[PDB]
């Protein structure tokens, strides 16, 4: 899917996760690409992969 | 006495690094015919030898 | 025109991208074709709106 | 094994990624899987264990 | 007589390996492995220089 998640846009696949990362809502790689995000409601983590 | 006998090989996909899987970028990249081929041949043949 | 090759098969696709009729033995990188019918996903912070 | 533990544990360095792990995406991609998405592939050491 | 005969038979397997008419039986000895290694190395020189 073509996504725009917390104002970061791209194309990838979204999955559910297993992590409980407490800090922040967007997680990025060194290149800057979006690796995951959190829903500021329940708090679930999701992952993003090309 | 210590002597190094190997260096860990690394290969890079030229299209993915430069265009990040964007379908329009890779189409423009294809005019750079001699660019990716030189890079990929250099890294690949080093690993084979 | 001497000879042509259609870029339709998997081996011919690799030959077309490597831009040579003969390909040496080895391990070559490749990327599958992206789907074009692409849904849209949006996540945003609820704010003063 | 003293020469492989007294020396620095290079967990931030070159390690061949488990590609069966990365695309499953059950957890946020680690440093090795992050490199894989940008086209960088580190191959297993030729001087195997 | 044996030293000469084994030498002469070795040369035939070398020349035929360079041409490739014995390519299906090039693993019969690690002496013929060096012929495959040399041809592998030469072809890189002939191609990579341009
Ligand atoms: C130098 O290279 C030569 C070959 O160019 C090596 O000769 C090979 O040595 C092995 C081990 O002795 C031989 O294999 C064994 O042969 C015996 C008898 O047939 C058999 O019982 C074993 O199960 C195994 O097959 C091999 O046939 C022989 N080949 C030739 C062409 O002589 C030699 O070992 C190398 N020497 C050094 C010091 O690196
Ligand atoms: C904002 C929100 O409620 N998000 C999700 C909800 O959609 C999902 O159905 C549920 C399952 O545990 O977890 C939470
Ligand atoms: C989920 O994460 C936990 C904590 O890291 C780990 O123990 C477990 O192996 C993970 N589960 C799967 C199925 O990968």
């Amino acid at each position: 899917t073509k996504y725009n998640i917390y104002d970061v846009s791209g194309v990838g696949v979204i999955r559910i996760s297993n992590d409980t990362f407490l800090n922040g809502i967007t997680y990025t790689s060194t290149s800057g690409n979006l690796l995951g995000f959190k829903d500021v409601t329940n708090g679930t983590i999701y992952s993003i992969t090309p | 006495e210590y002597l190094q006998i190997t260096s860990t090989p690394i290969v890079v996909d030229c299209s993915t690094y430069v265009c990040n899987g964007n379908v329009r970028c890779v189409e423009l990249l294809k005019q750079y015919t001699s660019a990716c081929k030189t890079i990929e041949d250099a890294l690949r043949n080093s690993a084979m030898l | 025109i001497a000879n042509i090759i259609y870029c339709n098969s998997v081996i011919n696709r690799l030959r077309c991208d490597q831009l040579s009729f003969d390909v040496p033995d080895g391990f070559y990188s490749t990327s599958p074709i992206q789907p074009v019918e692409l849904p849209v996903s949006i996540v945003s912070l609820p704010v003063y709106h | 094994d003293i020469l492989f533990s007294k020396l620095v544990t290079s967990g931030l360095g070159t390690v061949d990624a488990d590609y069966k792990k990365c695309t499953k995406g059950l957890s946020i991609a680690d440093l090795a899987c992050a490199q894989y998405y940008n086209g960088i592939m580190v191959l297993p050491g030729v001087a195997d264990a | 007589r044996i030293l000469a005969a084994s030498f002469n038979k070795a040369m035939t397997n070398i020349v035929d390996a360079f041409t490739g008419v014995n390519d299906a039986i090039t693993q019969t000895s690690q002496a013929l492995q060096t012929v495959a290694t040399a041809l592998n190395k030469i072809q890189d020189v002939v191609n990579q220089q341009g």
